[PDB]
């Protein structure tokens, strides 16, 4: 996702397509018009590159980070390749 | 009239601000407006509001389309005058300028207010697009057309990105500033979510809504709610047994009660602030409490109320400064912050050196200087400065230190505040002599002085009152350290103490005596 969405502005170019993109989707989830079937799931590696007026309640506002497992994940994690 | 109110806009504090514009900001609308033709003067057109993000803008300006018969305020939300093809925005801006183009010719300036509101207009306003868009809004606002008829009002929470020229006189005349949800506000909104479940009957009696509004700090509506909505999910998943696969409901699953353990344990580890709060950890600086174990500590505890009660009732001395001194390990900035928590001010805080680690001397003052800027906004506040030595650092050899930091000091102790205001400030050190040496010693009104345990009789008092060991240990420790002179601090104490306590009970006494014996000392 961060490829596409990035800090409005901050781009040297006239052309200026990487906003328009982004305030579209903006425009799209949380518009006037009211769609409520619908669920996005983004995923990425560098958090900060978002746009911050995403990550915001209404927008996203539910995040999850995965971190490295434990003993107990490595164990069913060579389990379940070994099987 | 005008008659402002600003209990009308449903908040707190406008008192003041509103008082500002009703009297004096705004008052030639309404003064009959031949007079004000025939003088002089100006009528504002130009509002900015600047805080951080929350809902007392939008409250605000809803409230003043309110505040006047004006038309519907004309409100866009980002930028959205932005367009691919050349032309459009520049249009669309004037587009909005219909109404009051027809009433600023057809009735001119005896016609309707208008109403303009800007969301986030530091995105518009800060390359040839932007500075179109920008030309074009101030042509509009102010050119060879004058209207006296519009209002515009922004908001941002950046406004140090906002262009200059729109700053200028008749573009933008009234600043205001915002702050965060008050507790009154916080209290407000919990009634209005809980209500709804109060009426049914299906919240819990045990739940005390005050206690939840104060622990929450910082938290805006939709926090709030989010926080409302986990304690609802923690109460419905009693009955829910899903798991791997995924049962779901039960027979009780209805008549849910959003109870307060739920309420708390989604406060603690599902939802968390955006912005976090203050702190206030005295128990980092008061660990294990004072206990009383002389009476040297009753007198340090004396002369500081009286300290405090001398800044809090006097006239020409609204500045009183203190130095408490002692040897090393005595106990110094416990009894600070004891004396610190016992004034009962406003502004209480504690400048130490564990926040400033690889700090240059620049940095060091900064800091300095922005908490006595701070403190300076209350009406009395209280100030304790620990390890002044630390502060500029200090070595023996050559000798060494930071003289910036030193001067600032010396500065900022005998600067008063504003008229009207009160200041207390409490340092620590445990060398004196060094001090003195660099006279900075006449530069403090007082000095207090805090002893170490000399007689054996403090030492078997202060055992009792900690009660580690028993009456077959103490007749032995009384027994030989009765006849003799002792000299500890009580830090050093409970570290022996902590030391000798490993070993096996046949040892551990003679262990404490032989550390006894090896860290004596006299003055
Ligand atoms: N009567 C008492 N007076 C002061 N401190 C006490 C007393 N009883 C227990 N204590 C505890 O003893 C400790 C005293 O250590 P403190 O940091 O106050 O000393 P200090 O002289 O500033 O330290 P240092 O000289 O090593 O920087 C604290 O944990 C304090 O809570």
């Amino acid at each position: 996702i961060d490829a596409i969405c990035k800090q409005r502005g901050s781009m040297a170019g006239s052309t200026g397509v990487h906003d328009t993109v982004v305030n579209q989707l903006l425009s799209k989830i949380d518009g006037v018009e009211q769609l409520n079937n619908i669920l996005v799931i983004g995923m990425t590696n560098r958090p900060d590159l978002i746009d911050e007026a995403l990550l915001r309640p209404g927008r996203l506002e539910v995040k999850m980070e995965i971190g490295l497992p434990d003993e107990k994940g490595r164990l069913q994690i060579l389990h379940i390749h070994t099987a | 009239n005008p008659d402002w109110n600003f209990e009308k806009m449903g908040i707190g504090g406008l008192d003041k601000e509103f008082s500002d514009i009703f009297r004096r900001a705004f008052a030639s609308r309404v003064f009959p407006p031949e007079i004000v033709e025939q003088m002089g003067c100006k009528h504002v057109k130009g509002i900015l509001l600047y805080g951080p993000p929350g809902c007392g803008k939008t409250l605000l300006a809803r409230q003043i389309g309110k505040m006047l018969n004006a038309r519907e305020p004309k409100v866009v939300n980002g930028p959205e005058i932005l367009n691919k093809y050349v032309g459009e925005s520049e249009a669309n801006i004037r587009k909005l300028f219909a109404d009051a183009e027809e009433e600023q010719r057809r009735l001119g300036a005896n016609s309707g207010l208008h109403i303009i509101i800007f969301d986030e207009i530091d995105a518009i306003c800060k390359t040839g697009v932007h500075d179109t868009v920008v030309n074009q809004l101030l042509s509009k606002i102010d050119g060879v057309e004058q209207l006296n008829n519009i209002l515009v009002i922004g908001m941002t929470n950046r406004p140090d990105l906002i262009d200059e020229a729109l700053l200028r006189p008749g573009r933008l005349e009234v600043k205001m500033e915002i702050g965060l949800p008050d507790e009154k506000g916080r209290l407000q909104i919990l009634h209005i979510h809980t209500a709804r479940m109060r009426g049914h009957q299906l919240l819990s009696a045990d739940v005390d809504i005050k206690e939840l509004a104060v622990e929450t700090k910082n938290f805006s509506g939709a926090e709030l709610e989010g926080l409302v909505r986990a304690a609802q999910s923690t109460a419905m998943n009693r009955h829910i047994k899903a798991s791997t696969k995924v049962e779901v409901d039960m027979e009780k699953a209805e008549s849910l009660q959003v109870t307060r353990g739920d309420f708390l344990a989604s406060l603690e580890n599902d939802i968390k602030p955006a912005f976090g709060t203050n702190q206030e950890d005295y128990a980092s600086y008061i660990m294990n409490g004072i206990i009383k174990w002389g009476d040297p500590v009753t007198r340090v505890l004396d002369d500081g109320e009286l300290l405090v009660q001398q800044t809090k009732n006097s006239d020409r001395t609204p500045l009183v400064s203190v130095l408490l001194e002692g040897p090393p390990h005595s106990g110094k900035t416990a009894l600070a912050a004891k004396i610190a928590e016992e004034s009962n001010f406003p502004f209480i805080k504690i400048c130490s050196p564990d926040k400033m680690i690889g700090f240059s001397e620049t940095a060091k003052c900064q800091a300095m200087k922005k908490i006595f800027d701070d403190a300076y906004k209350s009406q009395l506040s209280c100030v304790v400065v620990d390890d002044i030595e630390r502060l500029l650092d200090y070595v023996p050899i050559g000798p060494r230190f930071s003289n910036l930091v030193l001067q600032a000091l010396l500065v900022l102790l005998k600067k008063a505040p504003p008229q009207g205001r009160k200041l207390l400030i409490i340092g620590t050190t445990s060398r004196k002599d060094v001090l003195q040496e660099m006279e900075m010693l006449n530069a403090f009104s007082t000095t207090i002085h805090v002893p170490n345990i000399a007689t054996g009789e403090q030492l078997l008092e202060a055992l009792e009152l900690l009660g580690n060991f028993k009456d077959k240990e103490r007749t032995t420790i009384a027994q030989q350290v009765k006849g003799k002179k002792v000299w500890i601090g009580i830090k050093k104490l409970l570290m022996l103490i902590e030391m000798s306590l490993q070993m096996d009970p046949e040892y551990r006494v003679r262990k404490f005596l032989a550390l006894l014996r090896e860290e004596g000392a006299s003055p």
